[PDB]
């Protein structure tokens, strides 16, 4: 059936410049147009442009013609954005979705899955994986606290689990913050039996693939 | 452009409820009113295109009415799954414009937070930083307000907050907020507190610790 599939997540610095792709499998490509949605963090969609492949037609929101480029390949059914000079305001997630022409009635039937532009002045970095240290401060009943604070990394995303896995009941996994540096940092945190605390070790396994930083973080009480 | 004013733009229902959301155009579009729900790191979904036309295979508990100006979307019978976001898109004329969306939210009955709060560890402090962390644990409705205090000295512009999603299991939400202080700064103070507000309290909640003890 009908996918779109766009290329991998990006991280450049300001001033780069930068070209991602949306490959259209199971349907005649010429048949439709592609058009280009972009949704900044945290808000709504907004529609960039569009490209008729099958007549070389381009067709550009006023707040984005001049900033990007739409283009297409008919040979390997792809379409294009592309950006001369990124900039830090250029950060957000980019979709890709099929339409129709002037008359057609069904606009974004099908979606890429869509890809994730960063763009900063920082460098990659691993972080440093701190203890949240249970003690009574963090005993509420018979209920303890504990976690890791993953501080100063660069680009996302970090991956955590407990215990190699075995640990899933009561893990929260913040959303990371960009920090003035920034620097991302996030915190992961479980409730466990005040009991545990104790007898049962607890272990905070982080990933961070860009920096190829893998630790393993004993937690342990006071 | 044609401007798209999408209302509310949250809403807490419960499982099984009906709701209507409303999209208003300042153009007339005819019958050019499209309707998606996107979940949280997903591409947006087409549930109803131009004429009021449910897209295949989408439940028919979506509907939706509207010519012109006025515009509604219609969700009956409410499953754990239609709680996404919805945005309208208007069709008519370029450029597509799209309503800032409308986040629906599972309605459930309050729940007081646990609060916790972690002091700054002694391998971060030698590295010359400082991070208070307070954790507010499985909490409902999602708003909650969190003070930071050393010494009493209000701190302003210092901290940053993260809340999950809501939980899948219990709909509850969960948040961090962490302190970022010099070494130096932690050092020269000695009680840091972490103060709760949330409906679920009768009274704010305080959290503290002194530093060394
Ligand atoms: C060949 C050039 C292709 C260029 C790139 C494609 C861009 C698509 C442009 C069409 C955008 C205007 C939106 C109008 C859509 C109408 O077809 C429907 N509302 C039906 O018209 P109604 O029944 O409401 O009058
Ligand atoms: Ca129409
Ligand atoms: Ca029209
Ligand atoms: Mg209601
Ligand atoms: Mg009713
Ligand atoms: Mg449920
Ligand atoms: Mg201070």
């Amino acid at each position: 059936e009908v996918q779109l599939v766009q290329s991998g997540a990006e991280v450049k610095k300001p001033g780069e410049s930068l070209k991602i792709s949306c490959q259209s499998f199971g349907y005649i490509f010429i048949d439709h147009t592609i058009h280009w949605m972009r949704q900044m963090p945290g808000q709504g969609l907004e529609w960039m442009g569009a490209i008729s492949p099958r007549h070389d037609i381009t067709k550009y929101n006023e707040m984005f013609r001049g900033q990007v480029t739409i283009s297409a390949d008919k040979s390997s059914s792809t379409a294009y954005l592309q950006w001369s000079s990124l900039k830090a305001s250029d950060t957000a997630m980019y979709f890709c979705a099929r339409g129709g022409f002037y008359g057609s009635t069904i606009w974004f039937d099908f979606w890429g899955q869509g890809t994730m532009v960063t763009v900063s002045s920082a460098s990659t970095k691993g972080p440093s994986v701190f203890p949240l240290a249970p003690s009574s401060k963090s005993t509420s009943g018979g209920t303890a606290a504990l976690g890791c604070l993953v501080k100063d990394y660069f680009p996302e995303p970090v991956t955590v689990s407990w215990n190699s896995g075995a640990l899933t009941s009561g893990v929260h996994t913040f959303p990371a913050v960009l920090q003035s540096s920034g620097l991302y940092s996030l915190s992961s945190v479980v409730t466990v039996p005040s009991s545990s605390l104790g007898t049962q070790t607890y272990i905070c396994n982080v990933n961070h693939k860009p920096s190829n930083t893998k630790v393993d973080k004993r937690v342990e009480p006071k | 452009e044609t401007t798209v004013t999408q209302s509310p733009s949250f809403l807490s229902a419960s499982v099984g409820d009906r709701v209507t959301i409303t999209c208003i155009t300042t153009t007339d579009i005819d019958d050019d009113m499209n309707w998606f729900q996107q979940e949280p790191g997903k591409a947006p979904k087409l549930l109803i295109s131009e004429g009021n036309i449910l897209r295949p295979g989408v439940p028919s508990r979506f509907s939706s009415s509207g010519y012109g100006t006025d515009f509604t979307l219609t969700i009956s019978k409410l499953q754990p799954e239609d709680f996404a976001t919805y945005y309208c898109l208007q069709s008519d004329n370029l450029p597509f414009t799209f309503g800032q969306g409308t986040k629906l939210e599972i309605k459930r009955t309050v729940a007081a937070p646990s609060v916790f709060i972690f002091p700054p560890s002694d391998e971060q402090l030698k590295s010359g930083t400082a991070s208070v962390v307070c954790l507010l644990n499985n909490f409902y409705p999602r708003e909650a307000k969190v003070q930071w205090k050393v010494d009493n000295a209000l701190q302003s512009g210092n901290s940053q907050e993260s809340v999950t999603e809501q939980d899948s299991k219990d709909s509850t939400y969960s948040l961090s907020s962490t302190l970022t202080l010099s070494k130096a700064d932690y050092e020269k103070h000695k009680v840091y507190a972490c103060e709760v507000t949330h409906q679920g309290l009768s009274s704010p909640v305080t959290k503290s610790f002194n530093r060394g003890e």
